[PDB]
């Protein structure tokens, strides 16, 4: 039952039909952040060593957030196909400076009893604000005061 | 087998439409997560996309509707209340802190997905931040702000003579039907629930307009239609779709919302029903594009497109393993769903007369 | 408990330092060879010669455990 | 008895070979003094990051037998 | 205490916060000293 105005039609597609590997861009539009490896890591040998890697790391490792996987993830990445320029540079001085380009990883990355319990009261008074709350905390932000919000949630049940 | 590419920034899963929203975009995240500890993640080429700008998604939209959004906020809400009426902003479409970064997300990976299969240097994409189909040109629409859908396919027709639509969404898509209603390059077929319905679009007689004639189907339904129903359905028409249409690339709109069980869907399908069409168009062997959109029983939207990512891979995956949102998934901790005692209305007569006129339209087509 | 993580790393770093090991013994396998020959040289077939190098390469890496004490 | 006389050998040999597995490990005791201490830096003082780094490297050489099962 | 009660509470107290006579008709079943009793177990269970 809706009308189509001519105004609001759309807007010409516009192709060649062809336009074959025309130079295009997407290296930009996106950036590569994993590729299958399968060669050395996965030949029947290796294939269970990286899930020996992973649920390693979830334990007493240093943290970045707290979840200790999640970092051991990043590097495995981090490191193209490598065991040692993994277990270096996951150890070796910091996990935000050999790795800075993507800017995923801090994204992807990203609370003391203090402000808990100034939380607890701001969220138990307007229960829906997001903005006044916000203005409660100017050091944290919606995302992490929202984070937070559903942790608990989960730690309810 | 084919190459998968997938596009994914985690921002997404942190912005927030409002409360009692029935979209939340943190679906998006949980699917990545789970992808991840099912061991897939490993399988296939991952990407974060750049932010779309206003340069891009004004190939299709007005320049000053995207000016609009790009200026919009919160903050300046009551100033701007004149524009917001005239851009549906409002009632079910929220403004919120975040939201024009929102879509430089969804549209860049669909867009980035886009060219990457223009590239040829990929078989199948995939951005299920992607896939809202209700947005306008110079309007907002059913949560919808950016049609990426149309972006992503005004890239496609400069490589590809004939792009095919698809939408599985319960919901008809209504944006991008308008926004190829009069070109024989762009056949949107969709298969939606109709009669007291959003967008009320989609009708038997919705056929599309002038070089557009013929190349706009649709395909009404009733509540509660099954796994097998729509399996009956789909197979033979994609088929004939197929053997008339004749297209260079597929791009597959994976609308969860059609499953059982979903808060505002009214549809009883399965996670194996739903998949199973995503299979029958792999097998096509296209150049393809499968972005997500509704579903809001988001437990299932992350089965669904986890599942789903699978039959783009071709593997298989059992139990559903550790993750950070495991907690999320019921007792059962289960990938798939079974179909309710819900009622299925589309009786046997009623899908064989509309097969029928379908079929009667498809014919009309060139071919020898 | 949180230190499982020392297990897990062991198991990620046990089939490198497996190699190394090997690489080892293998200076030191031709005198375990002989010694067991001799044995069932001056014992009878009822000897296997294959087990008494295996054993002993065995108590070898029990007793490095010392440089770990 | 046969065993008697390959540990009689196998003890002429252990420090020689005590020495080279000694070599082995201190290319690895990094990353466990590194783990051991993040334990304690996690956990508190009742770590015994030495304790840890000892029971560790031990394992290493309990699982290396399975080169010699 | 039962999972429906428990949801039927948890949104009884987000509601009123104090009321603790209207909450009791919301439960009929059970007494003001268990819904008191489970509202300090989810009070320390908090930390
Ligand atoms: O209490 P739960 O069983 O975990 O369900 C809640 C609940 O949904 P229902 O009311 O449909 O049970 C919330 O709804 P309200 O309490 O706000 O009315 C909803 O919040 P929204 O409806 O605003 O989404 C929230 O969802 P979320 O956790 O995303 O805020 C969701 O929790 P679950 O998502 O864990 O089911
Ligand atoms: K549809
Ligand atoms: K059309
Ligand atoms: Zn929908």
């Amino acid at each position: 039952e809706p009308r189509i105005n001519v105004g609001s039609r759309f807007q010409a597609e516009i192709p060649l039909m062809r336009d074959r590997a025309l130079a295009a861009a997407d290296p930009h539009k996106a950036d590569l952040v994993w590729q299958p490896w399968e060669d050395l890591e996965s030949s029947r040998e290796k294939q269970r060593q990286v899930e020996d890697l992973l649920t390693a790391a979830c334990s007493s490792i240093f943290p970045g957030a707290g979840t200790n996987q999640e970092l051991a993830l990043h590097c495995l990445h981090e490191s193209r196909g490598d065991i040692l320029e993994t277990l270096n540079k996951l150890l070796l001085k910091k996990p935000l400076r050999p790795h800075n380009h993507p800017l995923a990883t801090y994204h992807y990355t990203g609370w003391k009893m203090a402000e808990r319990k100034l939380f607890n009261k701001g969220i138990a008074i307007y229960k829906k604000d997001f903005f006044l709350v916000q203005k409660l905390i100017q050091t944290k932000t919606v995302a992490q005061c929202v984070e937070f919000y559903y942790t608990y949630k989960k730690q309810v049940k | 087998r084919r190459k998968v590419c997938y596009y994914y920034d985690g921002d997404v899963g942190n912005y927030y439409y409002g409360q009692g929203h029935p979209m939340k975009p943190h679906r998006i995240r949980m699917t990545h997560n789970l992808l991840l500890n099912y061991g897939l993640y490993r399988k296939m080429e991952i990407y974060r996309p750049h932010k779309a700008n206003a340069e891009e998604m004004t190939k299709y939209h007005s320049d000053d509707y995207i000016k609009f959004l790009r200026s919009i906020r919160p903050d300046n809400m009551s100033e701007y209340s004149k524009q917001m009426q005239r851009f549906n902003v409002g009632e079910d479409c929220p403004v919120f802190d975040g939201l024009f970064e929102f879509c430089q997300l969804s549209t860049g990976g669909s867009v980035a997905s886009a060219v990457k299969l223009n590239k040829q240097q990929t078989d199948i994409a995939v951005n299920w931040a992607g896939g809202l189909h209700h947005a306008k040109k110079s309007e907002a629409s059913g949560f919808c702000y950016v049609n990426d859908i149309v972006l992503a396919i005004l890239e496609l027709l400069k490589y590809h003579q004939r792009v095919l639509y698809i939408d599985i969404d319960i919901h008809h898509g209504d944006g991008v039907e308008e926004a190829f209603y009069t070109t024989d390059r762009v056949m949107t077929v969709s298969f939606h629930k109709y009669g007291e319905y959003f967008p009320g679009t989609g009708d038997l007689r919705d056929i599309g307009a002038g070089k557009g004639k013929y190349y706009a189907v649709n395909y009404p339904l009733r509540d509660g239609i099954d796994d097998e129903s729509y399996e009956a359905i789909f197979k033979p028409v994609m088929s004939k779709v197929m053997e008339m249409f004749q297209p260079s690339a597929v791009v597959l709109q994976c609308g969860s919302d059609s499953l059982s069980g979903d808060r505002l869907g009214c549809f009883n399908l399965t996670i194996k029903g739903h998949a199973k069409c995503v299979e029958f168009v792999k097998s096509f062997n296209l150049p393809m594009l499968m972005l997500g959109g509704g579903g809001y029983t988001i437990r299932n939207v992350a089965r669904c497109w986890t599942y789903e990512t699978a039959v783009a891979l071709d593997t298989e995956i059992p139990e559903l393993p550790y993750n950070d949102y495991f907690e999320y998934f019921g007792p059962d901790f289960k990938l798939h769903i079974s179909p309710s005692n819900m009622t299925n209305q589309n009786t046997n007569e009623y899908l064989e007369k509309i097969k029928q006129r379908l079929f009667e339209n498809l014919r009309m087509l060139p071919h020898a | 408990d949180p230190a499982i993580s020392m297990d897990l790393l062991r198991a990620v770093l046990q089939p490198s330092i497996n190699e190394e090991i090997q690489t080892v013994f293998n200076k030191y396998m031709k005198f375990f060879q002989k010694a067991a020959l001799n044995v069932r040289d001056n014992v009878g077939e009822e000897v296997d010669a294959e087990q008494l190098i295996q054993e002993a390469c065995r108590s070898c890496l029990e007793q490095a455990k010392l440089l770990f004490s």
